[PDB]
Formats: structure tokens, sequence, C-alpha cells
RNA sequence: GAUGGAGGUAGAGCACUGUUUGGACUAGUUCAGAUAAACUCCGAAUGCCAUUCAUUUAUAUCCGGGAGUCAGACUGCGAGUGAUAAGAUCCGUAGUCGAAAGGGAAACAGCCCAGACCACCAGCUAAGGUCCCAAAAUAUAUGUUAAGUGGAAAAGGAUGUGGGGUUGCACAGACAACUAUCGAGUGACCCUGCGCCGAAAAUGUACCGGGGCUAAACAUAUUACCGAAGCUGUGGACUACACCAUUA
RNA sequence: GGCGGUCGCCUCCUAAAAGGUAACGGAGGCGCCCAAAGGUUCCCUCAGAAUGGUUGGAAAUCAUUCGAAGAGUGUAAAGGCAGAAGGGAGCUUGACUGCGAGACCUACAAGUCGAGCAGGGACGAAAGUCGGGCUUAGUGAUCCGGUGGUUCCGCAUGGAAGGGCCAUCGCUCAACGGAUAAAAGCUACCCUGGGGAUAACAGGCUUAUCUCCCCCAAGAGUCCACAUCGACGGGGAGGUUUG
RNA sequence: UGUGGUGGCGAUAGCGAGAAGGAUACACCUGUUCCCAUGCCGAACACAGAAGUUAAGCUUCUUAGCGCCGAUUGUAGUGAAGGGUUUCCCUUUGUGAGAGUAGGACGUCGCCACGC
């Protein structure tokens, strides 16, 4: 259905599609967060960023 | 105090158009030494081997039997 | 010292052996091997002594089998000579061994022999190295 | 993200070309075992090219005015030259520095965390830490080390200690000791945690930052707290865009 | 820095499975050749081995049976090729003229492929194939000069002298994007501007080498490896030596 | 149905061993006068035929010795994310071979002609 993203880590460092991924999600700064919907494509962002990132259903 | 030193310049070979691409008539397709592919439905040899469409349509890369493999064009 | 007769190519790269034995790691003519734990370059000078040393100590002869052979040489400059210009001339032969080659095997004497003539050939060798025998499969003798 | 595709690298393999070990044999082919950068019967992960495709997001292209740059450096990773030496040299790929302040690493361009519009004698955290210098646990449970190991170094050597296995010989009497008895155990092997020797340089201890430490060390778990110019709280400046009723 | 080598172009490895990618890194070729070794129509299938056979031998030339390629492909190597691009025979000159939708490569100038249209042809009964050669090296802007063509211009007019346009020729301008038509040395006798962008002592990093310390132990030591010495081999410390 | 012809599909379609068969058809076989031919040869190719025969090709059927098509689960590698000395090695998460095997397999789909 839905996903709250929650940014925790970060930019500085990370390679480049990382960076872009974080910027394709809306997220701006640390401890902003974001609601999209559940998909088989936002699932994947969040798998690319996973280590930067707390994720819960909603 | 080397006798070595010398090559000669790239080619630039290989694919010049994707599998399922929409193409216009006389597009390269293919830039080779001999026939690793060969040429299918629609499409024509060059001088040294290139291939090249004869007509606008599709590009798809397939299997000619057992161990080869072609390239043809579908028009719409 | 073992040499190969003939090479193709007078010079040629040297890394990048990253061990794990991609042939011989069990014993196929012997009764007793000696496997190295570690992974380094054996020499032509390295292989005789060991040899020399196992085959002295074994009065009555028995047999012993040579699993190992330098396919690669080396280059080298001299002293006095800056960087630059092509490789060094070749000055060696060697073989990469990685963890878990057997290297020599030993029949035809009983434990002790082989035993102590697989002792005293690793104390002439760069590696660490286990004593091994054939252990079980459908036919060992 | 889904779907199709081009291509011979990391494997590993010996059908082809080089290199190579044993055995049977015979003309007078065979059975096994290896190996490669310019070998290949085979062959990934990833990257790359597409699509009247999907979900989020805000760029991309075209014409014109004005530039600056053409000495880079270190650190992951993968290659060559070198001796698989160099804070060496030359390429590929990612980051920081250059042009980046703030916390940690004693001091430290390039490592770890993090990007400073401004005010506060407010709060929560990151990396890293909590006996004193110096902010926060002389935390909790169970073990190991005796070497100041922790807090520089190898081949090899040794009845140092913890844990797990395989067995030979034992009250129809063991190993050791005593001549010519004794009244419990005694040898030999494997993998493994942590320690010991090997260990000698020039002004003064002199790689724990110092005091000092037998835990204030190490292993496995668990919960509190400290900690930045990061985030939050209250107020102010400037810009954009939406709102709004003209008043912006 | 000098001495040595190199300077354009082609093929492979390096090169990290698209394309691209350095080094005074590892290996080789080019500055042409062919009037058929080009086009087209028919037809054909290789290298070896074994068996016999007079000279004739291992091996010239005959016959049979196995033989997916272990041969050939003008020339280097890679990629291709046995529905041949390999090998024979007949006829020929397309090794044509005017061109060119669209792509590839790319800073520029250049480089590469191209279906199809028109004129007039070769081979073939046709369908058709043919704008050199299995593919990729065999080349050099512009200025200036020579030869042939021309329904172009021509300083009052008609001519001429001279020029333009089209086709072709003259390069080891090889330092090969080419300075001028034309070019070598000495300075301890020296001068100015810059650079620790660059060489020498000392420092730093590194430790091949060097000095020292060790492990294993064949042996020597009458006997006896270890009183003393320690072959073939293996592992470290030091920062005084040559680098 | 049987046989002749001509086509698709990666040899799972092939190779070797073995059997059988002449109804039409297919072949071998017989000849060189005439169209054509041999770098010698009517061997081949070309033509005229129809005595002879299923021996060879061809067709059908049996056979898993050689080839071919091969899963599963285990390893080797390697995207991301981390840790020791950094020559090299290790732990999470995702992907996953080449070998080696269980099995498959002695074809399958279609048009025309003639005969039963």
């Amino acid at each position: 259905a839905e996903l709250k993203i929650t940014l925790k880590r970060s930019v500085i460092g990370r390679p480049q599609n990382q960076r872009a991924t974080v910027k394709a999600l809306g997220l701006g700064k640390v401890n902003s967060t974001v609601t999209k919907p559940a998909n088989e494509a936002i699932k994947g962002m969040v798998n690319t960023i996973s280590h930067l990132v707390d994720v819960e259903e909603v | 105090s080397t006798s070595n030193g010398r090559d000669s310049e790239s080619k630039r070979l290989g694919a010049k158009s994707a599998d399922g691409q929409t193409v216009t008539g006389g597009s390269i397709l293919y830039r080779q030494r001999g026939t690793k592919i060969y040429p299918g439905v629609n499409v024509g040899i060059g001088g040294d081997d290139t291939l090249f469409a004869k007509v606008d349509g599709v590009v798809r890369f397939e299997r000619k039997g057992r161990d080869k493999k072609q390239v043809s064009v579908y028009p719409v | 010292m073992l040499v190969p007769k003939r090479v193709k190519h007078r010079r040629e790269f040297r890394g990048k052996m990253r061990g794990e034995a991609k042939g011989g790691k069990e014993v196929a003519f012997g009764e007793w091997g000696l496997q190295a734990t570690e992974s380094h370059w054996i020499t032509n000078r390295q292989i005789e002594a060991a040899r020399i040393a196992m085959t002295r100590y074994m009065k009555r002869g028995g047999k012993v089998w040579i699993k190992i052979f330098p396919h690669k040489s080396y280059t080298s400059k001299a002293i006095g000579v800056r960087m630059g210009k092509g490789k060094g001339a070749p000055e060696g032969w060697v073989s990469p061994v990685k963890r878990g080659k057997i290297m020599f095997e030993i029949a035809g004497v009983p434990e002790e022999v082989a035993r102590e003539a697989l002792r005293l050939a690793s104390h002439k060798l760069p590696v660490k190295t286990k004593i091994v025998k054939r252990e079980e499969m459908g036919g060992e003798s």
C-alpha cells in the first residue's frame, strides 16, 4: 500500500546512482521523510538505498 | 632501447543498433571482419562485411540453425 | 634444474596467485603425499634440493613422483641501471603453487622412512606443508 | 522495475595450438595426472544498447553574449613497468582534497562521521567513547590470559594452559620405583582458543599521548548514558514558488 | 641533458565479456602485386595414413580403403570460409558514365558503408549477378608548374597575350596536419631572464645488494652431524656500503 | 495404407551393428545409330532402351557401443553492504557456473502423385 521512508545517513561519500536514487524519491536532508505507494519499482529504489534508510509498512 | 612500440588505430567495430529498435532504410546494423553474423530478411552486406537495412522496420537478432546468428528487419 | 624445451614467448606477466589449487589435490600414483598449505612461487633449485634430499634417505630405492613443473620464466635488470627501457633479460624458471596442491609422492617403503624423507624435503622449501596418505575410495589397494 | 538483445572477462576445461609427469605397449596406440597473456568444447556477476511499457522525479535539446582550465595529489578496488620494492611510475573505476569549516584518529590536505545564512547559559543523535588528566558505567552474565601479551616482526623450537575427539595397557592388578613389594589409573595419537622463546643502534624513558591498569585486557551477549556548526525547539534576514482579497 | 633508439600507416596481447583507454610495455608487417590473381556461367573437393607396384630410394608418378578440415586462401596477424570466399574450363573488360535516400566515425580537415534511379553494356535458356581482388596496410592539404578538353571571360572595338572551369601528371615535403626555393659546429672567456616544474653532497622513503644473526642437515672430524667447520636449499634483523 | 517426389524444425533428426523386401514406383543393368562428352577412357555427363536382379543404393523394422539434448543440490566466481594484515584472507545479503550426474532419445509436422 504505502511506505514511510526516512533518511538516516548522509550522501557524502556515496556513488552517483545512490545520490540520484535518494533524489528520485524526494528526500532532501537527514531525517526528512517521504511516503510512496508500494510498487515493484519503489521497492527496487528502497533496496538500492537500504543501508541509508529506515522503512515502515504504512 | 626497445624495438616494440607501435599499434594501429582502433576501428569501432560491433553492433550499431539494438534489438527491438525501429530503423530507417540504409542504416548500419553491424561492423565486422568476416561474417560473424549473417544477413537475414531485408538486410544487405557491404564490401567489408557491414550489415545494413534495406527497408524501414524493427531489428531482431536471431539464431541461424545450430551455431550462427542472423539480423532481420521487419516492417510494421 | 628442470627447464622447458622451446618456449613460445620469451617474457610474460607474473601475477596473480590468489590461492586455491585447481588440479592435483589427491595422491594419484604413490602411497604418501606432501601437501602445501600456503601459496608461493617454487623454483628449479628448490625442487632439485628437495628431490635429492628425499631420495638419499631411501636406501633400497622405492619410487618418487615429482608433480610440480616450472613453466613460467623470470626476468630481472641489473644494479646501477635506471628505470625505463624494456623488460630485463630472463633469469630463472618457477611454478606458482596454491594451497591444497600435493607436490611429491613416495611408495615402496614403510611409514617411517617415507615420513622422515618427507620431513627432510620440507625444510628445503618456502611453504608450510602436511603429510597425507591415500584415504578411501572404491579401491585403494 | 519488467522484457528482448550484442559481447568471451572471472571461473574451469583440455576438443584445438604451445609447455609437461608416470605406465602399458610397438613400427620397427592406449590408461591415467597437470598448465597458459597473445590456448578455448564452454562460460557468470555487473556494466552497455533498446522499448508508443510502468512508478517516482526535474531535467534534456537548439540558437546567441562572456569565460576560465590543458603541472594534479592521496585512499578502496584491477592491470602493466619494477624485485607482484618505494610517500615509485603509467593506465581504468569510486570517493575525499583541490575550492570544505565542524567531531574522531595525541599532534595530521587526501582516512572515519558529517556539508557552517544569523541569535540562544534549550533538546536528540553520528563516528568515537565512559578509573584521573577529560564530558559519560570503577555497568550486568559467563568464560580465557600471567606475557604489562594487550601496547611493532618470520622460518623453526617447547611436559605453558582451555575445549573437543580416536585409542593401546589396567582389581584373573596396571606405568614408575626399588631384589635377584605397592593398592589407581597409565601411555600414544588428531583439530582447536589464548599465551612463551626466536627479538641488538646510535642526545633522554621513547609506538599505551601521560598517570596508572591483573582489568581500566581479550571473547560472546544485554541495556543506560556522553558526544558535532548533523537534526529538532523559539526568534530574525534574504530569495524562489504556490496560496491569498486589490493591498503582494 | 648528452650518446643510443623512435617520429606516417596496418594486425594481435595489455584492455577489467559494448565502444574507448598509458608507458623508452610484449610480438609482427607496409610504402605493393595481378590483363588475370578481375566479371560471369557451368563443373569439382582437401592434408595425411595403411596396403600392394620395375627402375625409385622414407619421400616424384599409379590403384583401393579410412579421413570435417589436421589443407588452401598473391603478401603480417586476427576474424571468416567445405550451400565454398578453396580448385578447374568457356566467353568477356562493370578495374562503367551521371549520381545518390539513409547510416557509421569525428574538435576541424578528412575517412567508411550504401538500397535505388537514368544512359549504355558482359555473362546466362532464365531468375539474375557485375561501379576490381575473403576482409581490414600499399599513402601526402594548399601554393606553384606541365599535358588534353572547353557553347566561359578578354580593360575603346575585332583579335591576340593572359586567365577560369573539367580531366590527369610533378613529393623518403619519411621530423610523413607538410617553417624557406635555399642552412653546420665551439665557448674554461662568456652575458641576461626563469625553474627545486630538473640533475650533484645532506635529509626522506625502499632494502635488490651489503654487514650481521639464524633453520635443516649431506658431510669433514680415525670411530662420532652438532669440540671445531657446515654442501644443496630455506627464514629474519640493521640502516654504516654499491644502488 | 504403401511407395515416388518436394518442404519446415538446433543430430532428441546423426554414426556403427542386425534383419527383411520388389505390387506400381526407385535403382542397378544393356548399348552407342543420332543431341552432347573424356585435358586418356560412353568411367562420368548425354542420349536410345527394357534381356536380367534384389547383391549394392532405397524403404521398413530391432539395438543405447559412439555422438547429440540434458535437470535437481552442492561447490568456484562475483552486485551491494562491513571487518583483519592489507602479498592475501573472513562475514552478512543477492546472483550462480564448468565439471559430475538422475533422465531423454533410433525423429516430429505438412503438401502432391499413383497404387490397395
